[PDB]
Parts: C-alpha cells; sequence; structure tokens
C-alpha cells in the first residue's frame, strides 16, 4: 500500500514529483489521479484553513510528540491489559513498518499518524447525533458532551485514529493525576469517543486573541499570523518533522511545504481530502553502496 | 390471431425502419453503429429474459396471471436462440475482425492489446488485471453458454408445456416444469447477472457493482410485464380468454408491475445511496457520467416519470382493474424503461445528452420490433392459455 | 399435499386452538413450565450481564480500536433479521394470495416482535453511554441540536420504530377478532374482561370485515417495503461506510435474503415443536413444512448468490484492498467463521432440493439449526473480518470475544422464549380466525370440484 | 392521505434541520437539494408509519 | 359506503373536540418547545 512513500535524491533534483507520478503510474497507469467525488465540500477560499505536514524524511521515531500531546490534551493511561485488549488512547501513534527486501534485516520506516481534520469526513458522514463535525476553519470536531458512543466514527475512519473510552480510564480519585490535568482541555468519561484535534485550545486562543487584537486595534478583520499557533507535538518535535499553519496563507510554511511535489496525503482514493498531508522519506544513498 | 397478425406486422415493419436508419447511420458513423447496437441488444434482451424469468416463477409459485400469460411467456422465451443469433454483431465487434467491419478501436476496453498487454500505448493495469475474465474468448464463451442455458430451459419448458396440452398426465406435467424451474431460477438469477456485467459493465472495467445484474433482472421483469399487460390489452378478444380469464389476472398482473416498479426503483437507489454516501473514487465517476453534461436531467425524468409517476397512477384500484388504463401506464413504462437503459447505457458512448445520434434509437426499436414479430410468430403457433394444466382452477377465481 | 387436514369444523378449529389458552394455571403442563424454567434462568443471566454492563461499561466485551462493532451488532442484525420471515407470512404472503399463511402467520409474527423487541435493546445496549439513546431521536432540546440524519444510524432509529410499531399493530388487528373468540369462549366473568377490552367488541360484522380486510390488505401492502426498508437500512448501516467489507452494493438485497433465511430457519425450528406438541398437525402441515424449506432454499440460494458476488468483486478488482478482504476471509485468523459459513449456507442447503428431506422433519430441524449457526457466522463475516484488517496495517488487531457478550447473547434467548411462553400461555397460537375462513375457501373448492 | 402527510413531514423535518435551523457541514455532504439522498429512508419510514396509524385508526 | 356513525348528531361534536384538542396540544407543545426558554 502506498503509506511511506520513499524516493531517492538524485531524481529528486531531476524532479521532485516522480514518487507520486511512479506510484500513480502503477496504480493506475497514469501520472496524475483523476480523483473524483460526489461531494462538494466547503469553499476555503478567504479564511484561515488549517492543516498540518508531517516530514518522513526528518522523523525519527522518538515518540516525544506523543507524550507531549497526551499531556496537552489529558490522554489517560489505559492498563497493559487494557492494551492487550487493544484499547490503547493515543491521538497520535508513531508507526514503525519494517518495509524492505529482506525481512530479517529490513529499513524502519516511522511514521506520525494522527487526524487528517479530512474535509469530507467519514467519520463525520456515519455519526447520528452529529458529534463530529466540520468547522469554518476546517477542523473535524470531536464533540464529547455530545458523543454518544454508537462507535461508527471509528469504523468510517479509515486511519483509526478515534480512540473510544471503554472503561473509565481517566482516574478519578488521584488529586496529583487531577492537578497534572490541562483545566483548558476537557477530562473524557466511559463511553466518549476522542482524537485528534490540532491542539484546537491553542487554535481557540489564538483565535480569540487575534480578534481581540483585532477590535483593539479597530482593523475589523483578524489575522493569525503563522507562529501564532504550535501545536503540542510541532512544539515538543525536536527534529521539527510536524508543522502547523494556515492553508490558504501562500507565504505560511505548511502551505510552502505543501506546495513541495512529494507532499502526499493517505489514501486520496477515498475523497477524503486530508488536512494532515506527509512529505515523502527522500534517501541520499551512495553509489558505492546502493547505486 | 387478426391481433397477433396486426402486431406481428407492425413489429416487422418497426424492425425494418430500425434496421433501415440503422445502416444508414453505419455509413456515417460504424463505430456509433455497434455502441448503439449494444444499447439496442441491451433493451431488446429485457423481454425474453424476463420471460423465461417469469415462466420459472409462475411455474413455482401457481397463479391466475401465471396460467394467463404462461404461453406469452414461452412464445417470449423461445426467441433466445435468434437473441443468441443477435449477438453476433457485438462479438464481431469485440474480435480482432474489428478493423474489416470500419470500427477503428476495438468495441470494449478490454479487447484493446495496447490497454491489456504490457508495453503497450495505454496499459490500463485494472483492465490488464482482468485480462483472462475480460477477454473475447472468455466473454464468448461465458455468453454462448448462457445461450445455451437459456435455449435448453426455454425449449424445455415449451415442450412440456406444448405436451401437457396435446396429451399426457397434466398433473405429472408439471412436477417436472415445477422442478426445472426451480434450478432454473437460481441458474437464470446467476447467469443473467454474468451476462449483464459482460455486457454492460465490461465496457468500463474502472468500475464494479455488485448490485448491477439483478438491478437488470429488475429492469427485465418490469419491462416484460409492462409489455405482457399491453399484449394481454391487445388480445383481450380472441375466443379463449373472453371465456376463462377475469378481471383478477388483470389486477395480479398490475400489482405486479406496481411491485416491480418499487423494486426497480429500490434497485436504483440503493447503489446510488451507497456509492454516494461511501464516497470512494472507485464508485463515483459512473454517477459523475451519468450526472454531467445534462445527463442529471434524465435522471430527474427517470425519478418522476418512472417511478413518481407510475407509483401514483398505480396505487389506485381501478387503474390495474381495466386493460385500457393498464396498456397505457405500460406504454408509458416500457417507454420510460427505453428511458433507463438510455441513461445506464448511453452515458457510457456519448458522453453529452446532446451527443445523442439517430442510431441509438433506431437501434433498440428496431430490434425491440424483432422481438415483437418473433413473440407474435411464436404465439401464433399455440393456444393462448394452458385448457390441460392443473393450474386452470386458478382461473375461475 | 394439502394445507389443511380434512375432518375439521369451525367450532372444532375454535375448540382446539383456543383451548390451549384460557385452561386454568393449574392445569398448565410441565413441559411450558420446565420451558418457562429455563427461559426464566436465562433472562436471570440477561439481568446480571445488563446490569454488569451499565455498572462497568462496554469495555466488558472484546471490542477495540480497530473492531469496534462485535458480538453485539453481530447479534443485533441476527435478532432482527429473525423477524422479516413472520413480517413475509404476515403481509407478503398475504398480498400474494398463498394459503399457507392461515396457519403460521400468527406465531411467525409474534416471533417477529419478540425479536425486534430483543435487537432492540442492542443499540442501547451497545452505545456506550445508553441512557442517550434519546439524542438519536428527532426531539426537541434547549440546545437545537439535531441528529444528523445523513447516517444510516438515524435511518435506523426511524427503520426500527416503525418496524417496532406497525409490526405491533398489525399483530393487535390480527388478534383483534381472536381476542373476540378467546371472549367468547372463556368461563371466568373476570377474564372476559382481560380479552374484551382488547376485541373492542368486534361482533364479527360483515360491514365491519370489508373494512377489516381493506385494512388488513393496505397494511400488507405497506408492511412490504416497510420490511425491505428496514433490512435495506440494516444493510446500509455498513454499506454507506468506506469499508472495504462494507461499501458493497448488494448489501440490501442480501441482506433482505439472509434475513428471510434465518427468520424462515427459526419459523421452522419454533413450529415443529409446536406441530409435535399441540394437536396442530392438521392445520401445520406437511406441506407447510415443505413450502417454508422452498422459500428457506430460495433465500438460501440468494445469499449465496450474494457470496459470489462479494468474491466476484474481490477478485474482479484491482483493488489491493477487496484482495486483502478475500485473503482475510479465506486464510486469516478469523477464517474459521468463513468456512463454517460456507459448510453452514451452501452445503447444507443442497440437500433442501431434494423432495424426502424437505419432507422429513428431523433434517429440517438440523438444518435450521446450521442455517442460524451459519447466519450468525456471515454476520461475524461481514462486521467483524472487515473491522479486523483495514486500510493502514498498523492498525490491524484480532477481536477475541468476551465471556460477557456472550452471557448477553444467552440472555436475549431467553428474553425471546419467555416473551414466546408467555405468547403461547395466553394467547393462540395459530389464527382462530382465516383458518375457519380457509376451512370454507377449501370447502368452497371442493364444491367447485 | 396520511401516507403523503408522513412523506412531506420526514423529507420537511431532515430538510429544516439539516439546512435551514442548524446547517452543519458534515462529510462535505450537500446544504441544499443535493442533499436529497440520505433523505428518502426517513422520508419514507415516516411516510410508512403514518399510512399505517392511518390504516389501524380509521378501520376501528 | 357510509361509515358506521353516519347520520349521528355527536359526530361533528366529538370532531370539533378531537380536532380542538388537538390544536391545544400541538400550541401547547410549540409554547413548551420554543417559546418557553
Ligand atoms: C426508494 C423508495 C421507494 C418507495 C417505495 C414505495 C412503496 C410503498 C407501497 C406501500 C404498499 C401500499 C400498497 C397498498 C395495497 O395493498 O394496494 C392494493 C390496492 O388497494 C388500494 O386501493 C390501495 C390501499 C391504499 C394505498 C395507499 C398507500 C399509501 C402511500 C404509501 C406511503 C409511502 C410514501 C413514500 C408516499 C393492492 O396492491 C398491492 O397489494 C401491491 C403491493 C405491492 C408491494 C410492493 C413490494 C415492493 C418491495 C420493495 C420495497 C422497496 C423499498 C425501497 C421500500
Ligand atoms: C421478499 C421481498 C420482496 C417482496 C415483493 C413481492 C411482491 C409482493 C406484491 C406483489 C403482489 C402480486 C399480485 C398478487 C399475486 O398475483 O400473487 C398471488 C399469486 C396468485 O395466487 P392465487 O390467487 O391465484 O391462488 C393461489 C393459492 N390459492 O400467488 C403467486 O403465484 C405468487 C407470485 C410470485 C411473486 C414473485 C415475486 C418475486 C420477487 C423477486 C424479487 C427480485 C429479486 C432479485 C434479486
Ligand atoms: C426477471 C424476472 C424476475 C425473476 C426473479 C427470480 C428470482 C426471485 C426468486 C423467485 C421467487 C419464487 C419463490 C419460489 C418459492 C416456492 O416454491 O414457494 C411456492 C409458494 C407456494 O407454492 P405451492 O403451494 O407449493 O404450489 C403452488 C402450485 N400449485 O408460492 C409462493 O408464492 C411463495 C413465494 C414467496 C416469495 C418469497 C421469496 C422472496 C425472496 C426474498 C429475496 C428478495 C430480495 C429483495
Ligand atoms: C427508539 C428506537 C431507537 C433504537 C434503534 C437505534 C438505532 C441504532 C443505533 C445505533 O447506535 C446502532 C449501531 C449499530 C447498528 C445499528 C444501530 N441502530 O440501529
Ligand atoms: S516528536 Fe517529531 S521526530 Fe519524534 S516521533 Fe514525533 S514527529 Fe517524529
Ligand atoms: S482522519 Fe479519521 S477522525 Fe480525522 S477527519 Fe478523517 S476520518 Fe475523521
Ligand atoms: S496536533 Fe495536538 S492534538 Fe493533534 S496529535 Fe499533535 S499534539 Fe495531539
Ligand atoms: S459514530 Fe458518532 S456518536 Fe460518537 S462514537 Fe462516533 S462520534
Amino acid at each position: 500500500r502506498d503509506i511511506y512513500r520513499v524516493g531517492e535524491f538524485k531524481k529528486f533534483k531531476e524532479d521532485p514529483k516522480y514518487i507520486a507520478k511512479e506510484v500513480y503510474q502503477e496504480e493506475y497507469g497514469r501520472e496524475t489521479p483523476n480523483y473524483q467525488s460526489l461531494q462538494p465540500g466547503d469553499d476555503y477560499t478567504g479564511r484561515n484553513a488549517w492543516g498540518m505536514t508531517i516530514n518522513l524524511n526528518a522523523c525519527i521515531g522518538c515518540n516525544a510528540c506523543v507524550v507531549a500531546c497526551q499531556a496537552e490534551n489529558n490522554i489517560a493511561v489505559v492498563g497493559k491489559d487494557q492494551v492487550s485488549r487493544g484499547r490503547e488512547m493515543h491521538w497520535i501513534r508513531i508507526d514503525r513498518y519494517f518495509a524492505g527486501e529482506d525481512l530479517d534485516n529490513p529499513s524502519i520506516y516511522m511514521m506520525p499518524v494522527n487526524c487528517m481534520q479530512c474535509e469530507k469526513a467519514p467519520c463525520e458522514v456515519v455519526c447520528p447525533v452529529a458529534a463530529t463535525v466540520h468547522d469554518y476553519e476546517g477542523l473535524n470536531n470531536m464533540v464529547y458532551n455530545r458523543c454518544v458512543g454508537t462507535k461508527y466514527c471509528s469504523n468510517n475512519c479509515p486511519y483509526k485514529v478515534r480512540r473510544f473510552n471503554f472503561l473509565q480510564y481517566s482516574d478519578t480519585t488521584t488529586e496529583t493525576f487531577k492537578l497534572a490535568f490541562n483545566p483548558d482541555v476537557t477530562v473524557r468519561i466511559r463511553g466518549v469517543m476522542e482524537k485528534c484535534t490540532y491542539c484546537v485550545q491553542r487554535i481557540s486562543g489564538a483565535r480569540i486573541a487575534a480578534k481581540r487584537a483585532a477590535v483593539q486595534a479597530g482593523q475589523s478583520s483578524y489575522v493569525i499570523s503563522d507562529g501564532a499557533i504550535q501545536t503540542a507535538c510541532e512544539q515538543a518535535c525536536p527534529t521539527g518533522a510536524i508543522v502547523f499553519g494556515d492553508i490558504n496563507d501562500s507565504n505560511s510554511r505548511v502551505a510552502k511545504w505543501k506546495a513541495e511535489g512529494h507532499n502526499y496525503g493517505l489514501l486520496g482514493f477515498l475523497n477524503t481530502v486530508p488536512r494532515t498531508t506527509y512529505l515523502a522519506r527522500v534517501r541520499n544513498p551512495s553509489e558505492e553502496l546502493e547505486k | 390471431i387478426p391481433q397477433l397478425g396486426q402486431v406481428q406486422m407492425l413489429g416487422l415493419a418497426a424492425a425494418v425502419i430500425g434496421i433501415g436508419v440503422l445502416a444508414a447511420g453505419y455509413f456515417l458513423s460504424p463505430t456509433s453503429f455497434f455502441e448503439s447496437y449494444i444499447y439496442g441488444y441491451y433493451v431488446a434482451m429485457t423481454i425474453p429474459l424476463g420471460c423465461l424469468g417469469f415462466l420459472m416463477v409462475q411455474h413455482l409459485t401457481g397463479g391466475a396471471w401465471g396460467v394467463t400469460v404462461r404461453r406469452m411467456l414461452e412464445a417470449g422465451a423461445a426467441t433466445l436462440p435468434i437473441m443468441g443469433l443477435l449477438f453476433i454483431p457485438i462479438a464481431l465487434g469485440y474480435f480482432d475482425t474489428y478493423k474489416a467491419l470500419g470500427l477503428e478501436h476495438p468495441l470494449y476496453e478490454w479487447a484493446n492489446p495496447e490497454v491489456v498487454t504490457p508495453g503497450g500505448a495505454e496499459f490500463d493495469p485494472i483492465i490488464a488485471h482482468k485480462v483472462p475474465w475480460l477477454s473475447p474468448l472468455w466473454v464468448t464463451a461465458r455468453i454462448a453458454i448462457f445461450f445455451i442455458i437459456w435455449s435448453a430451459l426455454a425449449l424445455t419448458l415449451r415442450a412440456w408445456s406444448r405436451q401437457q396440452d396435446a396429451g399426457g398426465d397434466a398433473k405429472k406435467l408439471a412436477t417436472r416444469m415445477r422442478r426445472l424451474s426451480g434450478i432454473g431460477v437460481a441458474l437464470f438469477v446467476i447467469t443473467v447477472t454474468f451476462f449483464s456485467f459482460d455486457v454492460a459493465m465490461s465496457l468500463d472495467p474502472h468500475w464494479f457493482s455488485t448490485i448491477y445484474g439483478a438491478h437488470y433482472m429488475a429492469n427485465a421483469g418490469l419491462m416484460t410485464l409492462a409489455f405482457l399487460a399491453l399484449m394481454m390489452s391487445r388480445v383481450r378478444d380472441a375466443a379463449l380468454f373472453r371465456e376463462y380469464v377475469s378481471v383478477k389476472p388483470i389486477h395480479d398482473i398490475g400489482k405486479l408491475i406496481f411491485a416491480f416498479t418499487v423494486l426497480w426503483t429500490y434497485m436504483s437507489y440503493g447503489q446510488l445511496v451507497i456509492i454516494w454516501s461511501g464516497d470512494v473514487a472507485e464508485f463515483t465517476p459512473w454517477y459523475v457520467h451519468r450526472t454531467q453534461h445534462g445527463w442529471v436531467f434524465v435522471a430527474l425524468a427517470l425519478m418522476l416519470f418512472a417511478f413518481a409517476l407510475p407509483f401514483f397512477v398505480l396505487l389506485f384500484r381501478g387503474t390495474k382493474r381495466n386493460l385500457n388504463t393498464l396498456a397505457t401506464i405500460a406504454g408509458w413504462i416500457v417507454v420510460m424503461r427505453f428511458v433507463d437503459m438510455a441513461w445506464i447505457i448511453l452515458p457510457e458512448f456519448r458522453e453529452h445528452l446532446w451527443d445523442i445520434a439517430i442510431t441509438d434509437v433506431a437501434a433498440p426499436i428496431g430490434l425491440i420490433g424483432l422481438v415483437i414479430a418473433l413473440f407474435a410468430a411464436n404465439v401464433q403457433q399455440a393456444p393462448l392459455l394452458p385448457l390441460r394444466d392443473p393450474n386452470m382452477e386458478q382461473l375461475q377465481n | 399435499e394439502a394445507y389443511l387436514l380434512p375432518g375439521e369444523t369451525y367450532t372444532s378449529i375454535s375448540a382446539k386452538i383456543g383451548d390451549v389458552p384460557l385452561t386454568p394455571p393449574l392445569k398448565t403442563p410441565k413441559g411450558w413450565l420446565a420451558g418457562f424454567s429455563v427461559a426464566f434462568f436465562m433472562l436471570m443471566i440477561f439481568f446480571v450481564s445488563v446490569t454488569w454492563l451499565f455498572i462497568r461499561g462496554v469495555g466488558i466485551w472484546g471490542i477495540n480500536i480497530p473492531v469496534g462493532w462485535g458480538m453485539d451488532i453481530i447479534n443485533f442484525v441476527w435478532w432482527i433479521g429473525i423477524g422479516h420471515a413472520g413480517t413475509l407470512i404476515s403481509a407478503i404472503l398475504l398480498l400474494l394470495n398463498q394459503g399457507w399463511r392461515n396457519s403460521i402467520n400468527r406465531f411467525a409474527e409474534a416471533m417477529t416482535l419478540f425479536a425486534v423487541a430483543c435487537a432492540g435493546l442492542y443499540p442501547i445496549l451497545h452505545l456506550g453511554r445508553p441512557w442517550l439513546f434519546y439524542w438519536l431521536i428527532p426531539y426537541p432540546n434547549t440546545h437545537g441540536m439535531w441528529p444528523q440524519f445523513r447516517s444510516a444510524l438515524a435511518w435506523d432509529v426511524f427503520a426500527i420504530s416503525t418496524y417496532a410499531t406497525v409490526s405491533l399493530v398489525f399483530w393487535l388487528v390480527g388478534l383483534i377478532p381472536d381476542f373476540a373468540t378467546l371472549r367468547d369462549r372463556a368461563k371466568n366473568i373476570w377474564v372476559k374482561r382481560l380479552y374484551g377490552i382488547a376485541a373492542l367488541g368486534w361482533r364479527g360484522s360483515a360491514r365491519h370485515w370489508h373494512r377489516y380486510e381493506m385494512a388488513s390488505i393496505l397494511l400488507a401492502g405497506l408492511s412490504t417495503p416497510l420490511v425491505v426498508s428496514v433490512h435495506s437500512i440494516i444493510s446500509l448501516d455498513f454499506a454507506i461506510s468506506q469499508v472495504p467489507g462494507w461499501q458493497v452494493t448488494v448489501f440490501p438485497p442480501y441482506f433482505v435474503a439472509g434475513a428471510v433465511f434465518a427468520g424462515f430457519a427459526m419459523v421452522l425450528l419454533l413450529m415443529i415443536p409446536v406441530r409435535t406438541f399441540y394437536g396442530f398437525e392438521n392445520y401445520i402441515t406437511l406441506h407447510h413444512l415443505d413450502v417454508m424449506a422452498k422459500v428457506m432454499l430460495t433465500t438460501g440460494m440468494i445469499v449465496v448468490y450474494g457470496y459470489f458476488m462479494e468474491v466476484f468483486a474481490s477478485l474482479y478488482s484491482g483493488n489491493e484492498f477487496e484482495e486483502y478482504l478475500l485473503y482475510n476471509r479465506l486464510f486469516g485468523p478469523s477464517s474459521w467463521a468463513y468456512w463454517g459459513l460456507l459448510f453452514c449456507n451452501a452445503v447444507a442447503i443442497q440437500p433442501l432440493w431434494f423432495k424426502k428431506v424437505r419432507q422429513n422433519i428431523p433434517a429440517l430441524l438440523i438444518i435450521s439449526l446450521i442455517v442460524s449457526v451459519g447466519m450468525w457466522l456471515e454476520r461475524y463475516v461481514i462486521i467483524v473480518i472487515s473491522l479486523e484488517r483495514d486500510f493502514l496495517p498498523s492498525s490491524w488487531d484480532i477481536y477475541i470475544p468476551t465471556i460477557w457478550d456472550w452471557s448477553l447473547y444467552i440472555g436475549t434467548f431467553g428474553l425471546f422464549f419467555t416473551l414466546l411462553f408467555l405468547f403461547i400461555r395466553v394467547l393462540p397460537m395459530i389464527n382462530i380466525f382465516e383458518m375457519r375462513l380457509f376451512l370454507y375457501q377449501e370447502t368452497e373448492k371442493a364444491k367447485q370440484r | 392521505l396520511f401516507g403523503l402527510i408522513g412523506a412531506a413531514s420526514g423529507f420537511i423535518l431532515q430538510y429544516i434541520g439539516n439546512l435551514v435551523d442548524y446547517p452543519l457541514n458534515v462529510g462535505g455532504r450537500p446544504l441544499d437539494i443535493t442533499n436529497w439522498p440520505a433523505m428518502i429512508p426517513i422520508t419514507f419510514e415516516s411516510g410508512i408509519l403514518l399510512a399505517s396509524f392511518a390504516a389501524a385508526i380509521g378501520m376501528i | 359506503m357510509q361509515p358506521e356513525w353516519s347520520g349521528d348528531p355527536e359526530v361533528k361534536p366529538v370532531f370539533l373536540a378531537v380536532t380542538l384538542t388537538g390544536m391545544v396540544a400541538f400550541l401547547l407543545m410549540v409554547w413548551l418547545f420554543a417559546f418557553y426558554w
């Protein structure tokens, strides 16, 4: 499957789109995919559209983004028995993948998979009570006060980034853990679904700050800067693989990384239009060893 | 016999007109001749396949409508060897003899060596993946086997019915055709589904649907049910249906037509809502092609005149108890089935609503005129109802 | 054969059907007492399992992050699909003018109502926050919130509510002159009013019979597309998803066929003890068993055609996820369900073509039990195996059911059998009218020769 | 009459609720009459419910 | 054919009673669920 895309440096220098060109040439026989959808989506032409770009060339797999996401978003610690049952709670997971021409010594492919905040979200269509809806800004809104179980958002999520509170996973009795909880993020109860929110505590705080500055200066229009929102995973990434910013702002770093030819989204045949796109890993092999 | 001769000469004249206009259009566009002939074959196969299907359904589940229309179903299903003879232009279209017939690139996408072989000009990998199954030899063998199955089934059922009419035990020569119908319903379902696959869905191998074929079964059933209503209105004064046939077979036929109009819009809407709600790019180009360039108007006309009008005019008791109103509704229904097969097949060739040629209306009209003439000639050879049948008591009501 | 054995009168039909109810409770049979004791013990198991589920959570089951729908949804589709054949006998056979519905429709519609009662708790039971099932219902609130109505679970709310309500309404309409017969045949003056207020003074009037027959005809012609739409919507709560095992477009008629298949399996499996333990050999006949097995064979053949359609889609597609869905079903960690499904739904139906096997009673019982097991395996194959292995191979895990969803399944079996035993105690198993009308119709047929 | 009333009410309730009273973007699906699929099931079930209520209560 | 209660002087009083009950209950539900807050 075309999940971890690997390229070489010299052919990247010749043409940076050749990874996607070779993938779609092997899959469909054409250089570009003519993915057609029956749903219009929303517009996103003059508004703050938020997206993520994860660099697979610059990810080592140190799990610092995962621990930062847990610390920021109050993700519960479940037991070893609960992980053995398959019910780990992590809004971002680092997927090691062992791809190689010999599996007794393969190449290690680490990739952070969080919620893509898909513009046409299969998790959003199958929610019977509109507990997961989409923003004007372009974020999937997992509402826990509204979520009533039914566990279907997770079955229609193609990446399975959504984590369900099967039991009372969050601690209710330890006062030290209660102090450790973030006051600006909710603490989830048993029976609700949770997933990555692009750190919407920080998104909402910077939007409120920008609107307050706009009305204090009389500008009548709020502008959110490129460095104004920095999510927990992007902040605690020691490599800078994760970058967060505005899509519609062309001068933003995320739009400049998404204008690159090796930027791609996972499972594009499902017309989701992911906002967490990935940059393909570009290797630099030596001619005396590999080439 | 006078009305049978009248509809026989009407179908002969319509067949002559359709074949003449189709042959005139062949000299201006030999590609579109065969593209319209595929659609005409798909339209004209709705009658004999549906006649064989309801012949086996009424044999399994006996009824007053079944013994009323049973000989018409036998006459319609006996035209299937001639339909096997008429599949030969499509087979010659997708064979290697396409160059000698004026058609420049082969009739189906999997008959292209440049598509199904590696190193070719196009080399579509999905169509090249289906290269044994979607090949001219395998498709011709499958459709010929299907013709053999249909022909043997219909000829055996018709021969057993004629033997029951002529000489023999009526009760003993009913269990035999009931058992043959019991195995033949399953054989018919899988055979017609794979025939509909290899004829219609094999035009575009990028898109697959599993409710297809059974949707074609519902389409063919509604088409031949409205056909049965029209012919039953035509032969209502024939000195055999005046004595033994009352308004209850007409009521049952109208109820079956209403039920399978609901069934056809069910099989269309289920596929539509599945592909629409599950937004997968392997399936959505079908409805993109069936919506773009004015085809949304034909889809809305199918919503309004193929479901919303017959659902409301067939919901009343008096409109199906009357043969004149049932025949008018059946004529509107077969017009809407022509429009429905147009909306299903013609987006694969034309790409636009205004790109429809006159061959696209000449081929199904002429070929269904051939179907009309063959059915009338077959029903002229037999009495219109099985007098020596155990289920004759169901006509007394 | 015949659908009514000779030697029956209207008063004999009325006595032989209404004397199994209206007996004093001291004359209750020991077989009924033992069956009700087993049903009440498994209902206590149901209460214990539901109480522990509400106390602890839905995490007592085997469901996890990739497989969020498990045995709860398998048993939901199983129990809601049991009721299709009873709705078919109550409605579609009335539409078709089939004379074999007159002796199976009351018990079959009661089985439909009790199966829908067992399957309507399963959404609320699996819901995870069970007390908020009413947020799926469009109800006025101070928030201004709405259900989405684009999801198939809102359609499931409307379809399950309409199916239960119209099935109960049609069953009570079919019971009202039976209520009149029981009110007439009762002995104690205080049990006269039990069926009198439910018969509403029926009187058997020919003016009332015309409106009754018109209402029954229109209720049949509304309940046939009702039950097809309900089982299509229960197909759609997988088929609207993008899951490779679930994005299959033949699911609405495939689920209709599977529900009618499992329903007539359960109907035969519960007619045969009722026929051999009550004096209903004259009413429920070998021809009734033969035609019910014929409908089993037909609908099982349609389900086999649906299996062939799914296998054809996997082989015909160049899609790696469809190819791996077929590979995972054939040779996966849960391939036991697919192989036992193929044995229990394809191999076991080829005897049903044969007339002697169709007429044989223990072969029919074994075939019906095998078909019920294989239909549970079918719903396992559809839900669990498709959810186990998905698009991303990092999100792959195995679904292992615990003891608690099995206990809930055994408990809903006990609830179904408790409701059925209460029904056969206080109500007739078969329709007192429309079988004396069937006797009159057979007398008229004999007079017409 | 009540089947028509039920079908009209089942369409109008979904239309107003998802499209007028509370316009929510879910799955990128349309916010107008192009969202006519996923309205047909609840429309049909409402029509069947009120038509069967009409049959029963009207007969009684 | 005519209904059972055709020609009864209580039919239009009981129809006005049922419709009055329906409109009072409808207006009261509308008041509680829209204009109460
Ligand atoms: C994709 C959506 C498809 C929409 C499906 C619509 C089908 C609904 C049909 C309901 C059955 C009523 C027939 C009554 C009757 O028994 O007719 C009698 C004649 O007696 C009469 O005079 C009629 C009595 C009153 C009829 C009024 C009906 C009220 C309107 C229904 C409300 C629905 C809404 C949407 C308007 C004799 O005629 C028959 O018995 C024929 C019955 C045919 C049964 C059809 C079986 C098809 C199964 C497929 C179901 C498809 C899925 C999508 C639902
Ligand atoms: C199961 C889901 C779909 C249900 C749809 C079934 C259609 C129901 C409404 C149609 C009513 C048809 C009119 C009434 C009628 O003619 O049938 C009764 C008929 C005659 O009985 P006599 O009065 O003559 O007396 C005999 C006993 N005394 O009996 C029959 O022969 C039954 C007719 C068979 C119906 C065939 C429907 C098959 C549905 C196929 C669906 C396509 C599946 C594609 C995968
Ligand atoms: C293009 C035309 C359409 C063809 C459709 C073919 C596929 C459909 C299957 C055929 C259905 C026929 C059912 C046969 C079952 C049977 O044998 O029962 C017969 C009964 C009674 O017969 P008796 O008493 O023994 O003798 C009569 C002769 N003297 O007749 C019936 O009416 C019962 C049939 C009820 C139909 C239920 C099956 C529907 C399948 C469900 C799936 C549909 C998906 C939407
Ligand atoms: C008041 C009637 C409501 C009861 C039905 C609820 C509908 C409902 C709700 C769910 O969460 C489901 C999850 C999986 C499968 C089916 C489901 N159904 O049907
Ligand atoms: S912190 Fe950065 S480098 Fe480490 S796993 Fe996360 S994204 Fe990769
Ligand atoms: S990544 Fe998953 S949870 Fe996020 S919007 Fe897409 S489908 Fe929904
Ligand atoms: S963006 Fe924030 S919420 Fe989303 S995965 Fe990263 S740290 Fe977690
Ligand atoms: S389907 Fe909906 S109700 Fe909650 S568990 Fe998922 S967001």
